[PDB]
């Protein structure tokens, strides 16, 4: 057949490539980042109506100072979850303090390119890794299969991101609020998706230095919602 | 401390006129302690009989490796194995563990099946074989036991009177041991027929 | 060793082994599962192409993984084997160290990494196989039902349906399971299982099994006679 | 065409294909420039962003006190190559209280480069580096290609639009060798010469990098306003 | 050294002294022999103090990554049995550890490990560990009740490594105190010997052989 | 029988201030009865306004030094060019030396500087890497001969006030980095005096938020 | 873990105000068998390092090529190997202080005890120390095995400190170390009366002496000497 | 640790194991029990040294409960106590050998019969009718040779045991602070809790 | 490099089907027949050996019946060599429960083993599958009497009675139409070797183009015994069915 590790003519690795593809498949994924902190939201998508929503799991906790959400393969990103967690818990043991969030995104990046004939293939999961950190702050990066990865002052992956991304471009300044990100993730998550969304098929997070990472109750997410529908609504 | 003493036990083996006898004693114990007087040490594989002395464990691995052994044999070469060839796989069996040993004291008996040919055999902990015309002896009180049969012995003796001669050659020597006894078992072997007697001697 | 990379991508962004296996499971026999209140069943179809076979000692569908865990299959049999015999390992395993037997999300996702594994390792395939994993967490009364597939994503479910003809009882399940009031003893949750099953399964002989399984420990698999009144019951209310 | 399935593979006229393809993905990266005097020698990098929210990504990286790149093209696999360079350099100063030299540092990412060419399975790195240091012998610039040549040099550009920054040095040669003890000067001519390959964009706060080694002066990057002096 | 640890109705009390010693030398009269090893845990340190330090600062790693995994706090029972399989692995080797797991879950109530570089794991409700263990086991056995108060049973705690830090050569310097209940564990304080021992001569009427 | 180790003597002392720390050691080298060298750096700067030393075996003194300050380099590429605090350089340390817990590194390490709310820190090792922040650590040779010094001199220990008579102890008032440096001297001259591995010179060095500053004295060379 | 066999004995050295010098007999002992008397146990390396070595000869030996080895792999793709980028003296002692120290760590010694003398690039002076356990020292003066004892008095008597390195001459250090040489043979029964010496100046290079002898004994005194106390005749 | 005892009667087998645990010079516990269920009708007791023991006890039981569900059947007493022997047997030349000396009880439920295994250390099995371990065979066994019968009583069993606990503790020195008694029989296993 | 050359024989169709899998079994259906049929008081193997040679020595001859110990027998159809791999490893597997457990090996956990190692061979390593279909013939104290069946893919299944190889279609539909539950070995015996006679390729069905055996509890007293038969056995029982 071909290399697994081949470049094309235009010099891009076929394989990263394609695994790009699989990630605009995926469901959308939002990331706001504020000085007052770092939302992240998701498209959840289930495929049937008996599914249990609250067992999707697109958000998730790396340390109590970052927060990750994902797009794609979702059970690629299982072992990349792991690999996070480990890093960030191995260094606090071997240095006493929390892990800087880009030097987190650094070590799971280190592991994509990882593939040949190790793993058989790249990843097919782009992850949204924020976070808090004492030198830098807030901070939102984009880790892809290809082993880059951006910071980024807001950042939409999945099936509407480019979409989301323009919409993001207009909407985002340097001065918004925690509050404001939310309602903003959720409008935005609320224009992409195919169905009507809710607290059952979305959900949100959050990340401050005070109370750390922290996943929104769906009781809390439906007073968000209602609040955005009121605010749209009232020009 | 001395592996090949820590249980204790006997094994004698003796040729006669178109059959072998095979005897052992009953005793298991630790050290000064008696633990068990139902520890037989004879075993066969087919009309192969295997008698082992020395420590009781690895008397119990080898009796299990070489059922597992003997029944590959039989059903690659479609026939029960031979004591001249089950002999050889003993000693080779043995010598593979050459630097971290069996502490046992094997002793094969048995009549060829194509020649009618009596046969016994005996071996040292690492495989080397002793193939006497007379007699094979094994165990805590194998002195005693080369005394016995040195004296006892004669050639061409028939089954009912070999029976007699190794009896009292295992018994006479168990009573002059610490770590033998408790009981003993005497396999009369012929051709096509095997009758096995335990014989009553003193508990102590 | 045998190193070639046969799970990749494709230019349209498919892995089209993980697909190829999630066709294999489409073939396999139909697998039901259904949580009642206090209970959860897990209905199974056997194929009637194979009779003169002996029932007592071939492969039963649905596998105890441990005395309060069970795990149902559709696809490759000997692919189903393999994810059982980890499963149950790791059960004792879990029980050994954690001093505290396997939750069902974990055991869940547990056999959900495995099968992820074999989707980005050199020289395998993936799992032709998708699974209902169902039981009560220890000391707990809530019931849980799980599924996997191929990818290795796993999920919770109400109630879900996998195998040949599985578009057809879930297509049933979604309108006759109710998630306000689901069946509330162990008769109504078998009757709705047995129900769904009958609309694919062709007679309701020997070809539908159903094992239920109850809080600590309780697990039971149902005999021909038992399951035969159920579909008797269903037929004779439907004469209407 | 037929040739070009993998790195073991001639083509009949003798070219390896995915060498020349990883070649071509330093001519999608971004503009980076280097530029040395007799004292100090000189790193500008023209980052690129993904979009207006986005950070720059850089195009940097320090591999001791005295030595350090800057990458055009797969930036992990400048990662992979810089890290392998800070322990070359690291093993020098313990083993052998030594500094490493430029020249000898150009050897060992040649030879790492070469042994990715030869062999079935791996691939040809994808990146092109500017490897600048000041040793024993003075400054010193070199131009790292994947292929495994490397290149020493007064100055030099690779990345997109590279040549109308690389024409402008080969003229200016004989003005910007004799700029020695000053080094805002070496760092202006720099400044100059990537702005050859500039077009419709421009040199703004967060988009330039530029980083300087001399007689004594360590191996500093300067990002953010501490290059607004420059711009 | 000597520590104690043990149950009670409003949770789990630990104590430790304070002493550590190179032969009759002296190395250092403040030294933390509770390792925390996170907000729910503490562990106690006995025999050698790196081995005690690192294998519990590493257990905290353990925990946490269980719990992120598990999204559930780890029992003390398995957070015990993750260092007892740890230094069992290590047996021959030549750790030395004695060392009591403490800790307060819903599913577990308070509860009290022992585990031993040796292998040995054990749960119980009263456990001492080190050089002046027998003395603070007398204190401990006399004067422990089940339906001991918070304020009683930190007393009793302080008191039997006093006794201990008194008798023994090897133990003394300070004592440490800790409360652990099921929202985590409560530090009450270092005192030193010196000045808690004619407090307590003073206040109890105990220790009338010693001059003061 | 091959012996890895050796004794090459020398005294290291350590003592947080206030808003500085100090971490002084004697310069002598030696093996058996005989000096090796009169000065030989024992206390080294490794960056980040950290101070450390490894008494003991100086080989292995000298390969955990290298390697500590080899981590702190790394340190740097790794975390952007981020500072190694004190304590999390001392928890670094510990695994350095714990990696060797079957074949130790054969030194007694100490090292000093600022916390992160930049009070003056000192923190002390044994051999397979057991560690405690202190206020007053001496080690190596004449440590015994030091240390109750230090006890009755820095921490006041077995003062009381005048008149109270054993009632009131004397006030624990913090002390200068001029204060501290005359304990620090008259700790070496006594140690020089009664110990025979101590003599020659002594090293000072002195960490304040300003930087590393350096001290050297003599001793005496009998 | 060994022993030696065949063994060289004190080596001696010390810094003058524009170099160093370093000195050591010719003699490969076997035991109390004075065995091989031909051997040379200072070892230059290119033209501004003497390498000095006692202890195990065959580890000497063996030490001997990895230098002769490291001068060929220093020369490889090197234009400047006779110039700027030549071998120094910090870098051949920092070499083989790294090996010294992992063969230890091995508990595979090489068993010896080694001064690396020479004059760096600046020309400032380089004396250094290391040994079969990669313990490593400088100072003004430094010794091997007997010399420590012996020869470190007497060449301390000439520079007891830094400062008195810039007030010794060439000629005052050469008659010290040739005198220390002298006492050595005297009191040392596993020592020889020949011996190499070598002076690395920065001015006037490498100048390496074979072939000398310890000369101007006492030893008259000995015929007045008679018995172990009481005796007369 | 110290004493374990075995009886095999009728329709039964009973297992007595000390309940101390002495680390050195202090006995930490006095309600430690000795003992791991392999299934629903096989009991092992086990003493030897300290870790080795628990650790050989929980790796049998999770293995011989791995067996349970992947068959859905109970191994037989005999094919258990087989299995543990060839454990110990491999063990015995390992790098660092299970110290561990074990007592299976266990009913047989195809044979309706009660069976009892000794195996110490090395892997040296016997079935016996009454069994010990260490130094406690020294001074019980006399009794037990004296008394027993195949054909007694459970409750019978258990008075046989008293009077060899008594003997135990009148002449060993050392204190093992009581037994913990259990019995193994069709039903299943169960602690007799007054003793 | 090697790539080029590798057949992939570890991949699915795009229907889901393990391609090697399905031309080891097309391979397979051109084996001679082999039947097993499980009665109330024993089990009949018979099998049928490939176009046959007169100048074939038949009495030290065995293509189709082995035994892998004294409880468990198995009838071969496909590749001899590849089935006599697989049955030294169960031979071994037997050997190792007995040696560990101290008791004969349970017939489905012997069944289970070799099932596996087939199933191992379709999912990874990249080699071939073995070209082997088996049917378990055995007893135990569990189960009693008991008939299993094995293929290339390592799916394993228990029957009454079966068959493998060629005509497996026809030789199905005979069994299932004359077998019933109550029968007997000695009817077993007739059923078999009545089903082979019409649905073989060779004109007809003779004693040199067979293998037969039985296991029965038809041994003194309370025991199994395997009967491999010998070439003038099965003239005989040809014979006594009317065959011949
Ligand atoms: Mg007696």
């Amino acid at each position: 057949d071909r290399g697994v590790s081949t470049f094309s003519p235009e010099g891009r690795l076929f394989q990263v490539e394609y695994s790009l593809e699989a990630i605009k498949l995926g469901s959308t994924a939002i990331g706001i980042a504020t000085k007052e902190g770092v939302v992240l939201g998701v498209e959840k998508r289930a495929t049937s109506p008996l599914l249990e929503s609250d067992s999707i799991e697109k958000i998730v906790e790396i340390d109590r100072h970052i927060g990750c959400a994902m797009s794609g393969l979702t059970a690629d990103a299982r072992s990349m979850i792991e690999h996070a967690r480990t890093a960030a818990v191995t260094h606090n043991l071997y240095y006493d303090e929390d892990i800087n969030v880009e030097s987190l995104t650094q070590s799971v990046c280190d592991l994509a390119l990882r593939f040949g004939e190790l793993m058989s293939r790249p990843f097919g999961v782009a992850l949204l890794i924020a976070g808090h950190d004492a030198d830098d702050g807030y901070q939102l990066f984009h880790a892809e299969p290809s082993g880059t990865f951006y910071r980024y002052n807001a950042k939409a992956i999945g099936s509407g991101s480019e979409g989301a991304q323009a919409e993001l471009l207009n909407e985002w300044h340097s001065s918004l609020t925690l509050k404001e990100a939310e309602l903003l993730v959720l409008k935005i998550l609320k224009q992409v998706m195919e169905e009507k969304l809710d607290e059952n098929n979305a959900q949100l997070s959050c990340i401050t230095k005070q109370d750390g990472f922290k996943i929104y109750d769906n009781e809390k997410t439906a007073e968000l919602i209602k609040e955005l529908k009121e605010k749209e609504a009232a020009e | 401390s001395d592996p090949s003493s820590i249980n204790g036990g006997i094994v004698v083996a003796m040729t006669g006129k178109d059959c072998v006898a095979i005897a052992c004693d009953l005793r298991l114990g630790s050290q000064s302690l008696g633990v068990s007087n139902k520890f037989e040490k004879i075993f066969h594989y087919g009309h192969v009989f295997l008698g082992i002395t020395g420590l009781a464990t690895d008397v119990t691995t080898l009796n299990e490796m070489f059922r597992y052994k003997t029944n590959l044999y039989k059903l690659k070469e479609e026939r029960a194995i031979e004591p001249e060839t089950f002999t050889q796989l003993v000693s080779s069996s043995l010598y593979e563990r050459r630097f971290g040993p069996y502490f046992v004291g094997p002793v094969v008996a048995g009549i060829n099946s194509k020649s009618g040919k009596p046969f016994i055999a005996g071996f040292d902990l690492i495989g080397c074989i002793d193939e006497a015309k007379d007699f094979i002896v094994s165990g805590t009180a194998s002195d005693q036991l080369f005394g016995m049969c040195e004296s006892l012995y004669e050639p061409n003796l028939e089954p009912e009177d070999l029976f007699e001669t190794i009896s009292q050659a295992l018994l006479n020597a168990a009573d002059r041991d610490a770590l033998s006894g408790w009981g003993a078992v005497v396999y009369i072997i012929k051709k096509d027929e095997v009758v096995k007697r335990y014989l009553k001697m003193r508990q102590d | 060793g045998y190193d070639r990379a046969l799970s990749i991508f494709s230019p349209d962004g498919h892995i089209f082994q993980v697909e190829y296996a999630l066709e294999a499971v489409k073939r396999g026999t139909c697998a039901v599962g259904v949580k009642g209140k206090n209970c959860v069943v897990l209905g199974c179809e056997r194929r009637s192409t194979l009779k003169l076979q002996d029932t007592r000692i071939t492969p039963s569908k649905v596998s105890k993984i441990d005395s309060h865990v069970v795990l149902s299959f559709s696809g490759l049999n000997a692919d189903s084997r393999i994810l059982i015999e980890k499963a149950r390992v790791e059960a004792q395993s879990h029980r050994l160290t954690l001093e505290d037997p396997v939750t069902v999300e974990y055991l869940t996702r547990y056999v959900a990494g495995v099968q992820q594994r074999y989707t980005q390792s050199g020289g395998v395939r993936p799992f032709g196989v998708s699974t209902l994993i169902a039981g009560f967490d220890p000391r707990d009364d809530e019931p849980k039902l799980y599924q996997t597939e191929p990818s290795g994503i796993y999920s919770s479910w109400s109630a879900q349906t996998i195998g040949r003809n599985s578009k057809t009882v879930r297509e049933f399940l979604e309108k006759n399971y109710d998630r306000k009031e689901p069946p509330a003893t162990v008769e109504e949750c078998v009757k709705l299982t047995v129900r769904s099953l009958l609309e694919v399964v062709q007679t309701g002989a020997k070809n539908i099994e159903i094992t239920v399984v109850k809080p600590d420990s309780d697990i039971v698999a149902l005999s021909s006679e038992e399951i035969n009144q159920y579909v008797t019951q269903i037929e004779q209310e439907k004469q209407e | 065409n037929n040739y070009d399935g993998d790195t073991v593979t001639f083509s009949p006229t003798g070219r390896l294909f995915q060498v020349e393809y990883a070649l071509e993905a330093i001519k999608q990266g971004s503009v980076t420039v280097g530029l040395r005097s007799n004292t100090h020698a000189v790193l500008v990098a023209l980052k690129r962003n993904a979009d207006e929210l986005s950070s720059y990504q850089k195009k940097i990286i320090k591999c001791d006190e005295h030595m350090g790149l800057s990458l055009a093209g797969l930036a992990p696999d400048a990662r992979v190559l810089s890290n392998y360079l800070r322990q070359q350099c690291n093993y020098s100063s313990l083993v052998f209280n030594r500094k490493l030299a430029v020249e000898r540092a150009g050897h060992l990412l040649c030879d790492k480069a070469q042994k990715n060419t030869q062999s079935y399975g791996g691939r040809p790195y994808g990146v092109g580096l500017l490897i600048i240091g000041y040793d024993k012998s003075g400054a010193h610039l070199l131009e790292f290609q994947p292929s495994g040549n490397v290149t020493e040099l007064y100055g030099t550009a690779i990345g997109a639009r590279s040549q109308g920054a690389k024409t402008y040095l080969e003229r200016t040669l004989d003005t910007f060798i004799k700029i020695d003890g000053n080094p805002d000067e070496l760092i202006k001519a720099g400044v100059e010469a990537i702005s050859q390959s500039l077009r419709d964009e421009s040199l703004t706060v967060d988009n330039l990098s530029i980083a300087i080694v001399g007689k004594d002066t360590p191996f500093t990057i300067y990002d953010g306003e501490a290059v607004a002096k420059y711009i | 050294t000597t520590t104690l640890a043990f149950r009670f109705q409003g949770g789990i009390i630990v104590a430790v002294d304070s002493r550590a010693t190179a032969g009759n030398w002296v190395a250092s009269q403040t030294v933390k022999k509770v390792i925390e090893i996170n907000p729910f845990l503490l562990g106690t340190t006995a025999g050698g103090a790196a081995d005690c330090q690192f294998w519990e600062t590493w257990l905290g790693s353990q925990c946490r990554l269980h719990e992120l995994r598990e999204k559930e706090r780890i029992s003390v029972a398995a957070a015990s049995k993750i260092l007892s399989n740890l230094v069992y692995q290590y047996k021959g080797a030549g750790l030395s550890m004695g060392t009591m797991i403490c800790g307060y879950t819903r599913k577990e109530g308070p509860t009290i490990y022992y585990v031993d570089s040796d292998g040995t794991r054990l749960k119980g409700d009263i456990f001492c560990v080190g050089s002046g263990q027998t003395f603070a086991y007398g204190v401990l056995d006399s004067n422990y009740k089940w339906d001991l108060s918070v304020e009683d049973a930190l007393y009793l705690g302080k008191r039997s490594i006093l006794a201990a830090a008194h008798r023994d050569a090897y133990s003394g310097g300070s004592v440490n105190l800790y409360h652990v209940t099921e929202d985590g564990w409560i530090y009450h304080g270092n005192h030193d010997v010196g000045e808690l021992f004619w407090k307590v001569k003073e206040e109890e009427g105990s220790f009338n052989n010693v001059i003061g | 029988q091959f012996n890895p180790y050796g004794d090459n003597g020398g005294t290291i002392l350590g003592i947080a201030g206030e808003d500085f720390a100090v971490l002084a050691g004697d310069t002598r080298n030696i093996t058996d009865y005989s000096i090796n060298s009169r000065y030989e750096p024992k206390v080294f700067d490794c960056g980040d306004n950290i101070v450390m030393s490894a008494n003991g075996f100086a080989a292995d003194g000298d390969a955990l030094v290298k390697r500590f300050k080899n981590s702190v380099k790394w340190y740097h590429f790794d975390h952007n060019d981020k500072k190694l605090s004190i304590n999390s350089a001392a928890r670094n340390i510990q695994h350095l030396l714990y990696g060797k817990r079957f074949f130790p590194y054969y030194v007694h390490t100490i090292i000093a500087g600022l916390d992160e709310d930049g009070k003056g820190a000192v923190y002390s090792f044994d051999p397979v890497g057991s560690y405690e922040r202190e206020q007053c650590r001496a080690g190596g040779a004449a440590a015994s001969l030091i240390m109750p010094f230090l006890d009755n001199q820095v921490n006041f220990k077995n003062q009381y006030e005048p008149g109270t008579n054993g009632k009131v102890k004397k006030p624990l008032k913090y002390l200068s980095v001029e204060e501290v440096i005359k304990l620090v001297r008259d700790s070496f001259t006594s140690a020089t005096e009664r110990h025979i591995q101590v003599g020659d010179g002594l090293e000072i060095l002195i960490v304040t938020k300003d930087g590393v500053r350096k001290e050297f004295y003599e001793l005496k060379r009998d | 873990t060994q022993q030696p066999i065949v063994t060289g004995t004190s080596v001696i050295s010390m810094k003058y105000d524009n170099g160093v010098i370093i000195a050591a007999d010719n003699l490969g002992s076997y035991g109390s068998l004075l065995r091989f008397n031909g051997v040379e146990r200072l070892i230059p390396v290119g033209d501004n390092t003497v390498v000095g070595i006692s202890g195990d000869i065959s580890d000497m030996q063996h030490i001997e090529r990895l230098l002769k080895d490291l001068v060929t792999e220093n020369a490889y793709d090197n234009p400047l190997a006779d110039a700027e980028e030549a071998l120094e003296p910090s870098y051949i002692f920092e070499y083989l202080a790294t090996v010294m120290y992992q063969r230890r760590s091995k508990m595979n010694p090489l068993w010896n005890a080694i001064i690396v003398a020479g004059v760096q690039s600046n020309g400032d002076q380089f004396l250094r120390y290391v040994n079969l356990l990669g313990v490593t020292y400088s100072s003004p003066t430094l010794a091997t095995g007997f010399g420590a004892h012996m020869a470190n008095p007497l060449l301390r008597k000439v520079v007891d400190r830094e400062s008195d390195i810039p007030k010794t001459t060439v000629q005052v250090a050469e008659e010290a170390i040739v005198n220390a040489m002298r006492v050595l043979y005297y009191r040392d029964a596993r020592s020889s009366r020949n011996f190499s010496l070598a002076i690395i100046d920065k001015n006037t290079g490498l100048t390496f002496k074979k072939n000398l002898q310890v000369e101007n004994m006492k030893w008259d005194f000995a015929k007045d000497i008679k018995g172990y106390g009481t005796q007369k005749i | 640790m110290d004493i374990i005892l075995g009886i095999r009667v009728q329709d039964s087998v009973i297992l007595a194991s000390s309940k101390a645990v002495t680390r050195g010079i202090s006995v930490l516990k006095d309600s430690d029990d000795k003992t791991r269920q392999l299934s629903p009708h096989t009991l092992m007791s086990f003493a030897g040294e300290a870790g080795d023991t628990v650790q050989f006890a929980e790796y049998i039981q999770a293995n011989i409960q791995l067996y349970s569900i992947r068959e859905d059947y109970e191994l037989s007493p005999q094919a258990v106590s087989s299995f543990v022997r060839q454990e110990l047997a491999k063990s015995i030349r390992s790098r660092r050998p299970y110290q561990v000396n074990v007592l299976i009880g266990g009913y047989d439920k195809k044979k309706n019969k009660p069976e009892l295994y000794q195996i110490d250390y090395l892997g040296t099995k016997v079935e016996l009718p009454y069994g010990a371990h260490g130094y406690s065979g020294f001074y019980t066994f006399s009794l037990l040779d004296h008394h027993y019968r195949p054909d007694m009583t459970t409750e019978e069993g258990l008075d046989l045991l008293k009077l060899c606990v008594q003997e135990l503790e009148k002449r060993m020195p050392m204190d093992f602070k009581g037994v913990i008694v259990k019995i193994v029989d069709k039903d299943g296993i169960r602690q007799v809790d007054d003793f | 490099g090697s790539r080029r050359y590798d057949s992939r024989t570890t991949i699915f169709s795009p229907e889901g089907r393990l391609y090697q899998v399905e031309y080891a079994l097309e391979s397979i259906s051109h084996a001679g027949t082999a039947i097993g049929i499980m009665a109330s008081d024993g089990i009949v193997l018979a099998a049928e050996r490939k176009v046959t040679s007169t100048l074939l020595e038949q009495d030290t001859s065995t293509e189709k019946l082995y035994k892998l110990n004294d409880k468990i027998a198995v009838a071969v159809a496909g590749l001899t060599a590849d089935a006599e791999i697989l049955i030294n490893t169960a031979r071994i597997h037997a050997q190792n429960y007995l040696k560990t457990y101290n008791e004969d090996i349970p017939v489905e956990i012997l069944v289970r083993r070799l099932s596996d190692i087939k199933q191992g061979y379709t999912q990874h390593g990249g080699l071939r599958p073995f070209g082997v279909s088996f049917i378990y013939a055995g007893y135990d104290d569990r189960y009693g009497y008991q008939l299993y069946t094995s293929n290339p893919s390592g799916n394993y299944t228990g029957w009454k009675a079966i068959s493998v190889g060629a005509n497996t279609s026809a030789a199905q539909t005979l069994l299932q139409m004359d077998y019933k539950d109550d029968m007997k070995v000695d009817d077993a015996i007739e059923l078999a070797l009545k089903t082979l006679s019409k649905t073989t390729d060779s004109s007809a069905l003779t004693y040199d183009r067979l293998e037969f055996a039985t296991i029965r509890k038809g041994a003194n007293d309370g025991e199994v015994y395997q009967k491999i038969f010998k070439p003038q056995e099965i003239k005989d029982i040809l014979v006594k069915t009317g065959i011949t």
